[PDB]
């Protein structure tokens, strides 16, 4: 009786898979049927999704079905191909081959879109659509893809915490009648604030006061043995132009002379003028440190610095600044540094009136002689058997002395170039501030930081106070301060800008 | 000590 041949079925489309586009097309399939009693013209048949397709064997054993519905191949992923053959006698046989293929009607649409914005979705996969009736689908994150009258799909991208442990890739799958699915993957991108540069200005008033000569007198003291106060002499302290007692000495000399203080006024250099908002030397303070028998030294002394101030109509006003010194004539040991005597000046002040304007003269401290730019200190240290000399520096300020010239602001306001943009995350604060052009998140917000001419306190809410500490004589024309600040939003995005302060003199 |  007849002998069966070999039937084989080629791949169903190139990838042996029926996809969502092929679903709606007519698919040709093909194969071969050879051997046994198979012959050209033999019937080939197959049932796919309960539909019957047939053809005949052609020369070379090739068989081909012109058009099988993609929907049938999607519904039926495995089928037999059966060829019916006959031999000489007329005996029949059937030869069976098998075909399997995959079915995947899905398609992906992948997007990377900014949070907190509406976006038209472009380059969607071919055939993408909503099932009829549907005009909106809700995403995994609670976003929405909406179909508009213009045929465009719009995604409302939610705001996300891009710093936490939860993925910010949104998704949704649309399923259609015919079995197709479309998975839209929407990688939500983080938004950020935009810091905008800020401009502020401050002008330091530069008034000139007409003043008389200074008279400096040691007026009181606590403790001490053999204490004497006197007008300076060539041998003890040097001479000055008045009879006030600028010298004070104390102690029972254990080696030679008495310890003490001298103060030579600056009448000659001042030339009868004070300047507002300017560190001024009122004179030269000398500490004369000799060894004296233990216990014999003062522990404090007070000096009155008296002068008159003229107003704009030739009327003089007397002013007395009281200057207080704490003295430590330390026990002498075999350590020179430990044996130094220490003088500490208090930061006292006196307020006066001129032409109805109130001014305060305040002690700044001691400064090294001849160095107007030197550091000003309030304690000085003198070796035994030595004398040290320092300018006694004051500053005259406007008002009651509570503060220096200053200006205020908020770096989130429009300060010349517009207000800082906050982004979609919100919770924006200032997290760094620094003098200069470079800033990172740091530990200076809410602290006082030193600039070139003054100090800045910038707070996390953007509020700032800048006060000018430099003397008027140290502020060149066109002087400016630059402070860089860094803002940061809820999930770490940072932006920096510059607060520039024009520091002028008048 | 004995001196200051
Ligand atoms: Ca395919
Ligand atoms: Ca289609
Ligand atoms: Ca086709
Ligand atoms: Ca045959
Ligand atoms: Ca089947
Ligand atoms: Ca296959
Ligand atoms: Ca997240
Ligand atoms: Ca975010
Ligand atoms: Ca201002
Ligand atoms: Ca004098
Ligand atoms: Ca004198
Ligand atoms: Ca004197
Ligand atoms: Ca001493
Ligand atoms: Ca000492
Ligand atoms: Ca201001
Ligand atoms: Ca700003
Ligand atoms: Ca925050
Ligand atoms: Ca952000
Ligand atoms: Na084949
Ligand atoms: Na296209
Ligand atoms: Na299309």
């Amino acid at each position: 009786e007849a002998t069966a041949g070999t039937v084989t079925v080629n791949a169903i489309t190139s990838d042996d898979t029926i996809d969502g586009i092929e679903l709606g097309q007519t698919i040709s399939i093909s194969g071969k049927a050879v051997g046994g009693d198979i012959s050209v013209g033999d019937v080939v048949k197959m049932t796919i999704n309960n539909t019957e397709y047939s053809t005949t064997v052609k020369a070379g054993g090739i068989w081909m079905i012109a058009g099988v519905l993609g929907s049938d191949l999607a519904a039926d992923s495995e089928f037999d191909v059966v060829v019916t053959s006959s031999d000489a006698a007329g005996n029949k046989v059937q030869s069976i081959g098998t075909s399997t293929h995959s079915v995947d009607l899905s398609a992906e649409a992948n997007f990377s879109l900014a949070e907190g914005q509406q976006h038209v979705l472009t380059n969607l996969p071919e055939g993408f659509g909503f099932p009829d009736g549907t005009t909106e689908v809700v995403t995994n994150f609670g976003g929405t893809i909406t179909l508009g009258d213009d045929g465009e799909y719009r995604y409302d991208a939610p705001v996300r915490d891009h710093g936490d442990a939860v993925s910010d890739k949104d998704s949704v799958t649309v399923t259609l009648e015919d079995g197709r699915t479309f998975t839209v993957n929407l990688d939500i991108q983080d938004s950020a604030p935009v810091a905008v540069d800020d401009q502020d200005s401050i002008v330091v008033q530069h008034e000139e006061f007409e003043v008389s000569e200074i008279a400096a007198s040691w007026v009181s003291y606590t403790h001490g043995e053999s204490v004497t106060t006197f007008d300076g002499t060539s041998d003890l302290g040097g001479v000055d132009n008045d009879s006030a007692k600028d010298q004070i000495r104390w102690g029972n000399p254990a080696e030679s002379k008495q310890s003490g203080y001298g103060f030579i006024d600056n009448d000659s250099n001042l030339e009868g003028r004070f300047d507002l908002n300017q560190d001024i030397s009122v004179g030269t303070f000398t500490h004369y440190n000799y060894p004296v028998y233990s216990g014999g030294a003062i522990t404090s002394a007070e000096m009155s610095v008296e002068f008159s101030v003229l107003d704009h109509l030739g009327v003089s006003t007397p002013v007395t600044l009281t200057v207080n010194f704490d003295h430590n004539e330390t026990p002498n040991t075999n350590d020179v540094n430990a044996s130094r005597d220490i003088v500490t000046v208090q930061n006292t002040h006196v307020t006066f009136e001129r032409d109805g304007d109130i001014y305060t003269v305040q002690i700044v401290g001691f400064r090294e002689v001849g160095n107007p730019d030197g550091e000003v200190v309030t304690s000085i240290y003198t070796n035994e058997n030595a004398a040290t000399s320092y300018e006694l520096v004051v500053r005259v300020v406007e008002g009651d002395g509570y503060s220096l010239p200053s200006t205020e602001g908020n770096i989130f306001d429009d300060n010349g170039l517009g207000a800082d943009s906050l982004g979609a995350d919100g919770s924006v604060t200032v997290v760094g501030v620094a003098v200069g052009a470079i800033v990172s998140s740091n530990e200076s917000v809410g602290h006082s930081i030193e600039g070139q001419y003054g100090n800045l306190v910038l707070n996390s809410d953007g509020s700032y106070v800048y006060d000018v500490t430099a003397s008027v004589s140290d502020i060149p024309a066109g002087a400016t301060e630059s402070f860089a600040y860094l803002i940061q939003d809820q999930d770490g995005s940072t932006s920096s800008a510059n607060l520039s302060i024009n520091v002028g003199t008048n | 000590g004995y001196t200051d």
